[PDB]
Order: structure tokens, then C-alpha cells, then sequence
């Protein structure tokens, strides 16, 4: 049983447009069907949905607007419910209008309390100009004065006036200092002159001076007036803020109403309209599941649609490609998503997924094979968990952060087989887990064996512990013995052991991806496909890459150090495998025939290769002109395809060694970064040591986070990502299909 | 969850509802044509009953 896209059908319903305005309110809010258009070659004008469209769209910039002053405004309006009870009467259409009024007054109401502002400031600077002191920006009144006197010079008194305490520039919007010089002309040039220059000049002397008592009661009245104004402004915007804060409410929780109404008309939109009756027949894909749901969902909604008209779907026979539908939960959405982000599968593929929750945390926790760091890494999920209901209602514009959380429950899982991986190698910052289980050698039978005080000496070697002395041996309770840690050969035992690894799991991912091209062949009932395919293709994959995995296993098994000089080497034998090359001697034999098995394998790979290279459009043409298909074409494919497989799985083999290639990477930074950071904070000296691994620890962490645990973390996510949809999907994953888009209620913000 | 039976029962219905809006739209259009025949025949026999009473 492997899982599979679900059913969308061809399925055609027709009803009152009524009761279709009623059922898409109920399917939309349902989310469960996916809606064809049925005029592909009318426009929204030709749908005759534009008047409700427009309506909406009006509508909406207009609460837009509004929303916007508000938010100016830094109101605090929640916004906290009663958007999923969702109506859509036509009453809506004065709804609108009442809240459009609201605009319109509230545009008033600013534009107004502008121009009373600036009323209030002009009756300010009357208020100073009230002896009298007259008003100027002054910023360079030397220059003022001085052209005053180009005019003229020294021909009247200036009369200065200060300005104490200015209060905001009506203008500049702050409070400087403020002085003035006003002189009297009696002639008419002159103060024409000065209009001029006043006008270039950062000034404000407009009115006439006036010493007799009539002007200054003028002035007393005015500026009681213009108390009375700045308080009825106060007074109108404190309702304003009123207006607003309810219509914050109102409007958000409607906003949205709006916006699933706008959802609705579209919809409504994408229909085809009858002739016979005032009814319209559309057309959705869906799964019976769904089908089941949705009929019992039309039920309730021409129940809430006055006319409760039957509302007939009729199932379609014929069967037209639909788009994929994958069911997905809070944990699986991510990984299908990697998967769609390299292609939306054929309708009713084999669906990847499933095998990636797995497969991609364990091929990354191999690319990753670090205790230490794994732990971190599962940290770094919990956090982002930790706070998932913080995360979730809230604002996130940082795209970077919204992907590392939506992926948190992968990140969870890829540190989790990362840390199983790491103490397999038994590496947590290149610190091995030791078990009490070490008894490779026997350190006091080395020196019985003929090494006496081999220490002096060994101040300038070092010495490789023999294998079978007679005295060592036994593996390891649980991974790679923690004595190869401190190795100055890991390099080659440790880094020979990931690399056969590498390639054995290469191939066995290989082998299971196009075992499940077997069930993909049954589910669409193409007897050919392995009958010329599968069948010499798997032929070809186990005869060459199986056959050479269980050599590595024959190897370990079969020899021990007794023949490690001239030991048989699998990767000669390999090359001498294909090219049919068989010494008689020189070069010792894994086993007794092996020549024979070796040029047996090879003949059969070649034997498998007819089929799958040209019998599959061979038979095509037998059976198609049997039965009366361009034969030459469907040679090229099927070379094309041969050369592919062939050829892909000796690449693939290689890709596969990304696993060694990175694990290595990884290994050789974490050993790297402490030899190099951490152990030189060390000293004999106690107190500069412990202060000094202090500073260098905090830098190492630094280090490694900044280096491993980001850099390298994404690093291997992205090569095993690879490996998934290069070499795994390409073995069955084929094809392409549709975005699967039915009617959802996703407008709830 | 429906058999051939049952959409075919509801695509009756659809089409009794289809009848039902032609009578009644038929019924509505007679019901004018009587008022028609009723205004024009009072006014018709009013008119010429007078010419005639008023000649003679």
C-alpha cells in the first residue's frame, strides 16, 4: 500500500444562481473543491460579475484608507473575532456606504482640522503681534536689514520686538527664537520695496501696525476666538479618535467579510451562466471523499439560501488530468514541499514524501554524522517549537525565518538521526564516547612482544599497533573504536570504512527507488514497462553495483591481517571485472572462480541491454500494425532512456559519495577547528589555562556555529536534497502534474 | 452518495420547479391580458354609448 494523489472528478453541477450564491459561500468556507472555468473566452465584462467585482474592489480601497489613518494613529483595535461568522448579504452594498461615509468625514474632519490649524498658528502670531512684536523666521536677519537699507538706507527706524518662548513654527514645525523689525513708511515705493523683499525674505509682516485701542480690541477678540476654534478642534478630533477606534473593529472584522465576498464573486466569476433558466453549471474536481462532504455541504447551503433548490451534481464518467492532491499535517507539509519544489508528480504517482520523512534525515545525518552538533541542532527546532504558538500569531516579514520555522519539525528530525550517526563514529566535537568497551589491543603484550622501553625511542616516532599479534583483537561493543580518534591513521582506516559505506547506501537507495517503479508500472497497467523495463534494467543495476557491495562484505569477512601484504584490493578486481582482464598470477584472488563469476556477471549486464535498449519499440510496432506511432521517434526515446539509466547509475554511484566526500568535509573541520582553537587554550599554567580556555571556548562555539552547525548544516541539507531529487525520484518520480487549487476560506486575516 | 435513481429524482424535481415557474408566469401574463381586455372594453363602451345618448 503506497500513498497516492486523491481523486478530483469531472464531475458538473447546475443551479439557481441563488442557490449558488449561497453553496459557493458554504464550499468556499469548506475549502474542498477545485472550481474549472467555463468560458475561457469571456472577460470579467463578458461574466457579468464586474458590477460586484467593482463594488468590492471600491469598497475595499476605501476601508484600505481608512485603515491606514488608523493604523497612523497607533490604535489599538484587536481585531479579535466574529470574521468566521462571514454573511454576505446584498445589504453589504449600504454597509459600504455607511463606512464610506465615515471616509469622507473623516477626510473632511482632517482636512478641516488642518485648516483650522493653520488658522490657529496665523492667530498665534497675531497674539505675539499684539507693544507689538512682529513675526519672522530670522534665520539671517543680517541680510534682512542690510538689503533694507540697499533700498534705502538709514532713512526710518527699525523697531525691534522679541518673541519670548516661541512656541512650534507654523512652518518649520519647531520652536526657535523669533524677532522683529517693523518700520513705518510713509511713502508708497518704499513699501512696495518692502513687500518684495519681505516676500523673498523668511517673513511674516502682512498686517498694518495700528496703535489706536480699536485695533488691539480687535486683536483681544480675535484671539479669544481662536481659543474657542483650537478647542472645538480638540473637540473634534477626540471624536474622531472615538469614530475611529469603532470603526477599527468594525471594519477589520468586515474588511475581512469583504474580502471572502470578493472570493465569492470571483468565484462566481469562473462559471458558465444558462440559458434556459437563471442558473449556472460549474465544474469541480474532487475526490469522493470530498464528493460525499460536499453533498451533504450543498444540503446546508441551499438550506441557508432561501430557495433550498436541489442544486443536481452529476458525476462525470470521462476523466480529464486533474492536479495533484497530497494530504498534508503540521509535520509532513514541509517535507512535501521540498519534494513539489522539484516538481508536482504525475496523477497518481507514488508519492515520495512518505519515504523522505525518513530517507532525507538520514541521508543528511550521515552527510552530518556529528553527536555534538546534532544536539545543538535539535536545540535550535525546540526554540523555534518552543515558540510556536508566539511564532504563529504574530507578524513574521523575515522570509529567512518563517522558512527555518516552517521546516522546524524537519530540522527536529535531522538532528535527531544526526546524533544517532554521531555516536555510531563516536564524534561529539571530535570527542569520542567511550563505553569501557575499548579492548582492541593489549597494550601490556606489546611490550612483552619484543618492545622494551620503546617510550625512550618513541620520543621521536610513533609506532603502529600490529594487527594479529596474537595478543589483539575484538570490535568494538558499538561503532568505530574511540582508540582511532586519536589516530594519526584514521585517515585511512576510519576514511575507508565511510567510504565503502557510502557507496553500499548509495546503491541500496538506488535499488529500493526503482523497486517502487515496479508498483508505479502495476498502477497504470503497463505490463511493458517490465517487461523490457524494469526487469534488465534491475538485472543491469544488481548484476554490477550488488555484486561489488557484497565483495566489500566478502573482504572484511573472508581476509584477515594474515594476507595484508598483497591483500586482494576490491577496487582492482572491480576494474578488471568489467574490462574481462584475468591474470593467471601475481595478484592474489578474492575466491576460487571468481574469475568466472566476474566475466559471467558482465556477458548477463550486456545480455539485459537489448530489451531495455530497443525491444520495448520493437514489440510497439509489432503490436501496433497487428492491430491497424512514429518508430524511428520512439527508438530515440528509448536509447535516449537506456543511456540515461545506464550511464546514470554509474554517475549516481558517484553522487552518492557526496556521503563520504562530506562526511570527511565535516570530520576534518570539527577535528580541524578544536586542534587548532580549543586545544591550544590549554597550558600547564593553571589559572592563565582556566581563564584562557574562557575566551577561547567562547570563540570556538562561536566558531563552530558559525562554521558547522549553519554553514555546513545547510550544506548537507542541500546535498542530500539533491540526492532525493536527482538520483532517488528519477528512478520512479516521473512525470508532472497541476497545482492542486480548490475553494478555501484562506482570507481569515 | 447518490445512485442514478437519486440524481435523476432531483433532476426531476429541478425540472417540476421549471414547470412550476411557467405557470406561474403564464398565469401572471393571462392576468394582465384580463385587465387589458377590461380597461379598454369599459372605456370603448362608455364612449360610444354616450355619443349615441347625447345625440339622441
Amino acid at each position: 500500500e503506497l500513498f497516492r494523489s486523491e481523486e478530483m472528478t469531472l464531475a458538473q453541477l447546475f443551479l439557481q444562481s441563488e442557490a449558488a450564491y449561497c453553496c459557493v459561500s458554504e464550499l468556499e468556507e469548506l475549502g474542498k473543491v477545485q472550481f474549472r472555468d467555463l468560458n475561457p473566452d469571456v472577460n470579467v465584462f463578458q461574466r457579468k460579475f464586474v458590477n460586484e467585482v467593482r463594488r468590492c474592489e471600491e469598497m475595499d480601497r476605501k476601508l484600505r484608507f481608512v485603515e491606514k489613518e488608523i493604523r497612523k494613529a497607533n490604535i489599538p483595535i484587536m481585531d479579535t473575532g466574529e470574521n468566521p461568522e462571514v454573511p454576505f448579504p446584498r445589504d453589504m452594498i449600504d454597509l459600504e456606504a455607511n463606512f464610506e461615509k465615515i471616509e469622507n468625514e473623516l477626510k473632511e474632519i482632517n482636512t478641516n482640522q488642518e485648516a483650522l490649524k493653520r488658522n490657529f498658528l496665523e492667530l498665534t502670531e497675531l497674539k505675539f503681534i499684539l507693544f507689538v512684536a512682529g513675526v519672522i523666521n530670522r534665520e539671517r536677519i543680517p541680510t534682512f536689514e542690510r538689503m533694507l537699507w540697499r533700498v534705502c538706507r538709514g532713512n526710518v527706524f527699525l523697531r525691534q520686538a522679541e518673541i519670548e518662548n516661541p512656541l512650534e513654527d507654523p512652518v518649520t514645525g519647531d520652536y526657535v527664537h523669533k524677532s522683529v523689525f517693523i518700520i513705518f513708511f510713509q511713502g508708497d515705493q518704499l513699501k512696495n520695496r518692502v513687500k518684495k523683499i519681505c516676500e523673498g525674505f523668511r517673513a511674516s509682516l502682512y498686517p498694518c501696525p495700528e496703535t489706536p485701542q480699536e485695533r488691539k480690541e480687535m486683536a483681544s477678540g480675535v484671539n479669544t476666538r481662536i481659543d474657542d476654534l483650537q478647542m472645538v478642534l480638540n473637540q473634534t478630533e477626540d471624536h474622531r479618535q472615538r469614530v475611529l477606534q469603532a470603526a477599527a473593529k468594525n471594519i477589520r472584522v468586515w474588511f475581512i467579510k469583504v474580502r471572502k465576498m470578493k472570493a465569492i464573486y470571483h468565484t462566481l466569476n469562473l462559471c458558465n451562466i444558462d440559458v434556459t433558466q437563471k442558473c449556472l453549471i460549474a465544474e469541480v474536481w474532487c475526490p469522493v471523499t470530498d464528493l460525499d462532504s460536499i453533498q451533504f455541504a450543498l444540503r446546508r447551503g441551499t438550506e441557508h439560501s432561501g430557495s433550498t433548490v436541489p442544486s443536481i451534481l452529476n458525476r462525470m464518467q470521462t476523466n480529464q488530468t486533474p492536479p495533484t492532491y497530497n494530504k498534508t499535517n503540521k509535520f509532513t507539509h514541509g517535507f512535501q514541499n521540498i519534494v513539489d519544489a522539484y516538481g508536482i508528480g504525475t496523477y497518481r504517482e507514488i508519492n515520495p514524501a512518505p519515504y523522505t520523512v525518513i530517507t532525507f534525515p538520514f541521508l543528511f545525518a550521515v552527510m552530518f554524522g556529528d553527536f555534538g552538533h546534532g544536539i545543538l541542532m535539535t536545540l535550535f527546532a525546540v526554540w523555534m517549537v518552543l515558540r510556536e504558538s508566539r511564532i504563529l500569531s504574530q507578524k513574521n516579514e523575515n522570509e529567512m525565518f518563517s522558512m527555518v520555522f516552517s521546516g522546524r519539525y524537519i530540522i527536529l528530525l535531522m538532528g535527531l538521526f544526526s546524533i544517532y550517526t554521531g555516536l555510531i563514529y563516536n564524534d561529539c566535537f571530535s570527542k569520542s564516547l567511550n563505553i569501557f568497551g575499548s579492548s582492541w589491543s593489549v597494550r601490556p603484550m606489546f611490550t612483552i612482544g619484543n618492545w622494551t622501553e620503546e617510550t625512550l625511542l618513541g620520543s621521536s616516532v610513533l609506532q603502529l599497533n600490529p594487527a594479529i599479534p596474537g595478543v589483539f583483537g575484538g570490535p568494538y561493543p558499538f561503532g568505530i573504536d574511540p582508540i582511532w580518534n586519536i589516530a594519526t591513521n584514521k585517515l585511512t582506516f576510519l576514511n575507508s570504512f565511510k567510504m565503502k559505506m557510502s557507496v553500499i547506501l548509495g546503491i541500496i537507495h538506488m535499488l529500493f527507488g526503482v523497486s517502487l517503479s515496479l508498483f508505479n508500472h502495476i498502477y497504470f497497467k503497463k505490463p511493458l514497462n517490465i517487461y523490457f523495463g524494469f526487469i534488465p534494467e534491475i538485472i543491469f543495476m544488481s548484476s554490477l553495483f550488488g555484486y561489488l557491495v557484497i565483495l566489500i562484505f566478502y573482504k572484511w569477512t573472508a581476509y584477515d591481517a594474515h594476507s595484508s601484504r598483497n591483500a586482494p584490493s576490491l577496487l582492482i578486481h572491480f576494474i578488471n571485472m568489467f574490462l574481462f582482464s584475468y591474470p593467471e598470477s601475481g595478484n592474489a584472488m578474492l575466491y576460487s572462480g571468481q574469475k568466472g563469476i566476474q566475466c559471467f556477471l558482465i556477458v548477463v549486464a550486456m545480455l539485459c541491454v537489448p530489451w531495455m535498449l530497443l525491444f520495448k519499440p520493437l514489440i510497439l510496432r509489432h503490436q501496433y500494425l497487428r492491430k491497424k506511432f512514429d518508430f524511428g521517434d520512439t527508438m530515440v526515446h528509448q536509447a535516449i532512456h537506456t543511456i540515461e539509466y545506464c550511464l546514470g547509475c554509474i554517475s549516481n554511484t558517484a553522487s552518492y559519495l557526496r556521503l563520504w566526500a562530506l562526511s570527511l568535509a565535516h570530520a576534518q573541520l570539527s577535528e580541524v577547528l578544536w586542534t587548532m582553537v580549543i586545544h591550544i587554550g590549554l597550558h600547564v599554567r593553571s589559572l592563565a589555562g582556566g581563564l584562557g580556555l574562557f575566551f577561547i571556548f567562547a570563540a570556538f562555539a562561536t566558531l563552530t556555529v558559525a562554521i558547522l552547525l549553519i554553514m555546513e548544516g545547510l550544506s548537507a541539507f542541500l546535498h542530500a536534497l539533491r540526492l532525493h531529487w536527482v538520483e532517488f525520484q528519477n528512478k520512479f518520480y516521473t512525470g508532472t502534474g497541476f497545482k492542486f487549487l480548490p475553494f478555501s476560506f484562506e482570507h481569515i486575516r | 452518495a447518490l445512485s442514478d435513481a437519486d440524481v435523476q429524482k432531483q433532476i426531476k424535481h429541478m425540472m417540476a420547479f421549471i414547470e412550476q415557474e411557467a405557470n406561474e408566469k403564464a398565469e401572471e401574463i393571462d392576468a394582465k391580458a384580463e385587465e387589458e381586455f377590461n380597461i379598454e372594453k369599459g372605456r370603448l363602451v362608455q364612449t360610444q354609448r354616450l355619443k349615441i345618448m347625447e345625440y339622441y
